[PDB]
């Protein structure tokens, strides 16, 4: 009845905004530091925010009927019509996209076959690429339910049609920032990550993309709030809160030495204090604990 | 969005050709591309057809070991090459801009015309039309131009170099294995001749021959 | 390695009529597509997946059927709706293209108007027999010509080229000669053209004996 | 201190031998009975036996250091080096494999990058393909920690080599029985899926595989245990049971009705009774409920055809 | 492991030849291939490189214009294709079997030899070498067979048809603008000449010329 | 586009010592190869990667260097270490090789065995004058020959060709001719080639004046 965290080291998860497990972990003073992401959130209650899905593998995915047309213009594009991935119908409610969508700025290049359904069928598959940023180029609106895809140098003039399943495989031109979920209106989204007491940074779990160039690649970073164990342990458990904050301590396992003392908030991060200025990271072999809940106004330790 | 091409002339039996389509206004290294075939007379006929990369590049089964399709994303052009040519292989080329999902070669070029030949070009005698006509009851006269023993197509042919339309006939080349004839023919009223005369213009491009006849009523 | 086959080879009808055309199929395919190529120019696609319109078509037109028998039918016909019709198909195979149709306007008949040109000097000088035979603006396409050589019918040496439907009136045209040297020139002084058509059993004649 | 299942669709969870989510849910007593699985096995008490890796990521999915030589084959083919996914290196021991790897011969096609540690890194992918089932000449032995991956015919002239990780994308002439785990030597193991009663038949979920053939693409069943959430709940929570089995509930979620019982044992799987001829498959959006604990023979409440 | 050509021969300055790699004992789908060639005399040079999939082709930048690679993977062989041939481009051509991680061209063909040519070929105008010598103290006689004014190479010169070889000499030709010459040596003793006699065995094998020379010692 | 220059072009030695060969750099590389290539045979592949040794050879070599400048070196030289080596670098650009040095074998030196032949009939009526002047079995490469027309020096119509260390005896040879037509043999009855070589200040002789 009482909160607990999963015996995993961090090194051993999933994350959250990018299907690939966790290697460095960071705080940072530097960064932007009110980020308003929308995927891997969740209220320690229990409850989801934003478009946090339940799986890891729904994560940056999204399914959708497939159709042409050949009037643009733009090149050979395609227009998708989102459903949800489980299979049941989408239609617009409050969370500003279907569960599992990208929230990064950029260009993804996405992987799209058939939706399977019974043993012996016949698949296909092809290799779109689709545009998130702030280019209103064409209309790319998913809170209607509406996006285009176009189609790059591929093969296989027998392109896809029918129900499809899109999972993501690159970026291009990355920039952490949210798409235009509207087409320049505004949607229920979730909101910032505040505030934060004077000499305030975040904890982010960081993972590593594959950021494609000119004949070449390159690894870029992006970071999270919560590993995807956190959001499928509280979704499931639906702990009660008692006041407004919960004092955890990162406890190295091999000796049980300690590294930091950071206050898991209530509305689902984990704060620290830190009062230099580059980039500090730890390792990752530690293992949390949770304590005691406190006030939000407790003083902090300052770690260096 | 617009084509052109090129290597339209003569070539000899077994010998070998490089006709190349050229595109402008559009992402030519993105689209599939295809050529196909009309034989003056019969109906159309598909050669094959080469994706972008040059990966994979479909042929008719027939004909296979004799046309080599490639490109040039670079240059932006499209290059087929014909070896060991043959006398049954003249036509016109036209080179489509195929689409993705429905197949659909929408938009094409202008035209090569491709034609095997042994002897070389030669330019046409004209002759003019001597009305032959007596006592009868014609009050126009519909006369003209004949101009046979060329080679090879085309020819331009006019009157007063393209301003007078009066009813002007042009009738197309046939040829009997050694080169190309054609007439022509123009309504006249009595009025209009042989009081203010017509000039029929002949224009050979290849050989360059840029001639006029200017015709007179015979008197036999 | 599908054939197909266009019925009729070529067929007429006056505007505002409705005309249907078949193309049938070998073996079972799963789709057509119809393009329209005006003389002198490069075709362009007229009707893909057997039942959707170009970018730029009148919605006169109308793709239908299934299986293995498609067809092309217009509402009411036209003036610029005259030029042959592939039908093509993107089934299975190396690709094939129809036999293809024409589709001309109708115009009530009209009668030849005989023309002769014996050789002229130039032609005298050449060496043989250039006399030729024109008719003008007649209808329809089926007429026979004979040089009536003293009577005799000359089955050599005859070089014809008709010509297409005009737009201004619709109605079509002829032409020939005669590749001959003076051999039988000399013989006599009398020749002729002898013009039959549908018009009536009476041929027109222009027999010149200069 | 009670168990407790997590409420959650069985149609919103990922899966176990190949990362994609679950479509069916069926059983059947036509298949073979006695699958002797690795991945995604689980003791409700906590541990892990077999290989069965702690995320979903870690499925089918294994680290290396590549290093080639050209002397047979051919191929050229390359050599790798098992490591743990972690990082930490990799010394044999009661596993009989690193942690998650693949336990079904065939003919894999991975697909293998650069492994990462820090921003403005370079990166190279290729796409190998090796072989688990039992074939000779080309003698693969995870247990090791060597395997014999060929390369495709396809882009090239620059390969990977250094720390690499090694994603699964597709299977050829599937065949599900375990692969030679070492070169023909035994190998400590995870015992067979039993024992069964008159009158069982394992409860499997299903999701679909891609399996290339000539020049075209077919789909493929695939089955587990259970359900990736149920060990990333279990191996967390570490309860503490009474004797062998534990009768659930299988219930819907709108109108409450029922569709089976079913026996959730002890040693991490979900028996149940059906005495049919075919196949039967089952709706999946309801939701499991623990009712209580039984001993192992607790008579069924067969729902039949 | 095993490679192989064809199509050496002769062209003319502005032709076209069409070299023919093959290739036996190995999965010839799966390796790609490189072509390079050595100029008699000066070292070696690169040509390019040919994928399986024909997807990607690396040229040398210059001379891209006038060489054509490609394959075959049914008929299991490698064509390479020279247009407009000019003067400078005559060398041997060999086919490598190019190697995945470290490049290493590995596994070499046997040699194609191409050389440019106006003059069809000719045969031998032999000649026997006189023995010159006078009063002097030779002991031994080293003497032989000039074979001059031939085209084109090679040519296959010995004594009693590849069966002794007691000390004999073949100098390697060389050209002045117009056809090949060489020369042939070899030792004999004074009790061996002109006791049992020596025969000069000249092979042509284009013009398949296949003709003996059994000298005599001059008196003169 | 990078070059690269092999030194020495041409160098010799004797068995049981140690060579060296430099191949350098234009510009910053990472790799390089070296191949075998013995006279009349397609080359072989021999070291990779600038330090690891080819399929079936012999122990003795050593490749090394990095940076923009690599070596191979042999312990002790043999007699079947006598071929052109080749080095190639497939690092960033249109591949390249190397100039290409030679090694051979070193033996004491030893002295011409001139000869003539003055034409014979065939050569006679042939129309010009066919004479050669041989050599044999000398050491080493450096060796000229002057045909001394009544003393004088003939720089016109010299076709030369030497010949490649032997390997039974690992010593050169040579040979040339005169290409000439007979206003020249008429003109006198004396000729020479005269061999002038390292062995001594005296060159070896053989005059004719038949």
């Amino acid at each position: 009845r009482m909160v607990d965290l999963p015996v995993i080291q961090p090194r051993l998860c999933t994350h959250a905004r990018w299907p690939a497990p966790v290697y460095g972990l960071l705080v940072d003073p530097s960064l932007p530091s009110n980020p308003q992401w929308q995927n891997g959130r969740v209220h320690v209650d229990g409850t989801l925010l934003g478009t946090t899905p339940i799986s890891g593998s729904w994560v940056s995915c999204f399914a959708a009927e497939a159709a042409y047309e050949f009037q643009s213009g733009t090149g050979e594009v395609a227009t998708f019509t989102l459903i949800e991935q489980d299979g049941s119908a989408y239609v617009p409610g409050d969370r500003a996209a279907p569960l599992g969508y990208p929230d990064f700025s950029g260009q993804l290049e996405i992987e799209v076959q058939t939706e399977t359904t019974k043993t012996g069928d016949k698949l296909k598959v092809t290799t779109f690429e689709m545009i998130l940023g702030p280019t209103t180029n064409a209309d790319q609106a998913p809170y209607q339910g509406r996006v285009f895809a176009s189609v790059t140098a591929a093969a296989s003039l027998d392109l896809v049609d029918g129900r499809v399943r899109a999972v993501p495989r690159s970026i291009y031109g990355f920039q952490d920032t949210i798409p235009e979920y509207n087409d320049g209106l505004l949607v229920p989204l979730a909101p910032p990550i505040g505030p934060f007491l004077p000499g305030e940074v975040l904890l982010r779990f960081r993972t590593y993309m594959r950021q494609i160039d000119t004949a070449d690649a390159a690894a870029e970073a992006i970071d999270c709030a919560l590993p995807q164990e956190f959001v499928s342990w509280f979704a499931s458990n639906a702990f009660t809160v008692q006041s407004e904050a919960l004092l955890l301590r990162y406890r190295n396992t091999l000796t049980g030495q300690l590294l930091f003392e950071c206050k898991l908030y209530n509305e689902g991060y984990i704060a620290l204090s830190y009062s230099g200025s580059g980039p500090l990271t730890f390792p990752t072999d530690g293992i949390f604990e949770v304590v005691s809940w406190v006030p939000r106004l407790y003083q902090l330790a300052s770690v260096g | 969005v617009k084509l052109l091409e090129s290597g339209g002339g003569l070539v000899q039996p077994g010998g070998s050709l490089k006709l190349s389509c050229a595109a402008s206004g559009f992402d030519f290294s993105r689209y599939w591309m295809s050529w196909v075939r009309q034989a003056p007379g019969k109906g159309l006929e598909w050669i094959g057809q080469i994706n972008p990369h040059s990966s994979t590049i479909n042929y008719t089964p027939s004909l296979r070991d004799k046309f080599i399709i490639s490109r040039d994303n670079a240059k932006n052009t499209l290059y087929l090459q014909m070896t060991k040519v043959r006398s049954e292989d003249t036509a016109l080329y036209y080179c489509a801009r195929l689409l993705r999902y429905f197949y659909a070669l929408d938009y094409w070029g202008q035209g090569a015309s491709v034609t095997v030949s042994s002897a070389k070009t030669t330019p046409p005698s004209v002759y003019p039309l001597a009305p032959g006509r007596a006592a009868a009851a014609a009050s126009m006269v519909t006369l003209g131009c004949l101009v046979k023993g060329y080679f090879p197509e085309p020819v331009t042919v006019t009157w007063n170099s393209g301003s007078l339309a009066a009813g002007v006939h042009t009738f197309p080349a046939v040829l009997q294995a050694a080169l190309y004839t054609l007439s022509s023919s123009v309504t006249v009223p009595s009025s209009s001749w042989p009081s203010e005369t017509v000039t029929c213009n002949v224009a050979h491009p290849a050989s360059s021959t840029k001639v006029d006849k200017k015709i007179v009523p015979r008197a036999a | 390695q599908i054939v197909l086959t266009q019925s009729p080879a070529i067929m007429s009808a006056s505007p505002g009529e409705k005309v249907t055309i078949t193309c049938s199929a070998s073996s079972s395919v799963s789709y057509m597509h119809w393009f329209q190529q005006k003389p002198g120019t490069s075709p362009k696609l007229w009707i893909y997946s057997t039942s959707n319109l170009a970018s730029g078509v009148p919605a006169r037109f109308s793709g239908s059927g299934s299986g293995t028998s498609y067809s092309l039918t217009i509402s009411r016909m036209e003036a610029e709706d005259a030029a042959t019709y592939y039908c093509q198909q993107r089934s299975s195979y190396p690709f094939t293209f129809g036999g293809g149709t024409k589709l001309e306007i109708k115009r009530a008949d009209a009668a030849p108007t005989v023309s002769i040109f014996p050789p002229s000097s130039e032609q005298l000088t050449s060496g043989g027999a250039s006399v030729v035979c024109f008719l003008n603006n007649f209808y329809p396409k089926d007429i026979n010509v004979k040089w009536k050589i003293d009577g005799s019918e000359r089955q050599n040496g005859v070089l014809n080229s008709w010509t297409d439907q005009d737009s201004k009136d619709s109605t079509y045209s002829m032409s020939s000669t005669l590749t001959l040297t003076k051999d039988e020139y000399e013989r006599h002084n009398s020749y002729t053209c002898e013009a039959t058509h549908k018009t009536s059993t009476s041929p027109i004649v222009k027999s010149f004996n200069r």
